[PDB]
């Protein structure tokens, strides 16, 4: 799986 | 929906010549409203632009995709039914379960895209209520976007231009039909104000600069 450029914010 | 754009400018050109954060006495609480609370959007979002395109969520669990060829594809909250819209804006509407072999290809990403942000990212505003007849909306897509060194900028089909900053994670939301603005602040907190009000009662000098930015941002939409 290649990760994308940018994206909004992850879990915690 | 269209000339939406050009009302937004006006609104914000309106509310930043007024000065709002230099007041004698900023009361923001009173330029509030509740009732001008927007019915959708972006709670997630994907940059694959590099070979796909954006993948976004709005908050009634619905995923979108704007592909690089600026083709849009967009699964409404069933997990079924589908709305593809082609370059022209000529809108299709269609189910996963009867599709043409024409979309399997960008039907196999979007879902990629729905696991994505399904497993990876926080659902912006997961804590509002939607109102008693919001379900029955069209569901707007995503007509436009770009990112900048400080923003990402989304602009939907319903008019609505939401602008995400990257640094402290604020957000805002313009709506031109109700000439409001929502603003969800670094304590997560939501809170929609009359844009016509901030010019009567201005507003602290953090949401005043967003605004600034809001207008650079809706007049580079204007000349694209």
């Amino acid at each position: 799986a290649t990760p994308p450029t940018l994206s909004s914010t992850v879990l915690i | 929906v269209d000339c939406h754009l050009s009302d937004m400018l006006q609104q914000l050109h309106s509310v930043n010549a007024s000065k709002p954060s230099e007041r004698g006495l900023v009361r923001q609480e009173e330029a509030e409203d509740p009732a001008c609370i927007p019915i959708f959007w972006v709670s997630k979002w994907v940059d694959y632009s590099d070979k796909y395109g954006l993948g976004y969520q709005l908050c009634d669990n619905s995923v979108g995709v704007l592909f690089n060829d600026s083709t849009r594809l967009i699964l409404y909250n069933d997990g079924d039914s589908l709305q593809y819209i082609e370059r022209d804006g000529t809108e299709s509407y269609l189910t996963v379960s009867s599709h043409p072999n024409s979309l399997m290809k960008k039907i196999t990403l979007l879902k990629y895209f729905r696991n994505y942000m399904s497993e990876h990212l926080l659902k912006a505003g997961a804590n509002i209520t939607p109102r008693e007849g919001d379900e029955l909306a069209r569901l707007p897509y995503l007509r436009t976007w770009f990112r900048t060194r400080s923003a990402i900028i989304l602009h939907l089909s319903n008019g609505s231009v939401q602008i995400n900053f990257f640094q402290d994670h604020t957000k805002l939301i313009l709506c031109p039909l109700m000439a409001a603005v929502t603003y969800i602040d670094e304590k997560r907190d939501f809170r929609t104000y009359r844009l016509s009000l901030l010019e009567e009662y201005g507003c602290c000098k953090e949401l005043a600069s967003r605004l600034r930015y809001a207008r650079t941002m809706v007049d580079k939409l204007l000349s694209s």
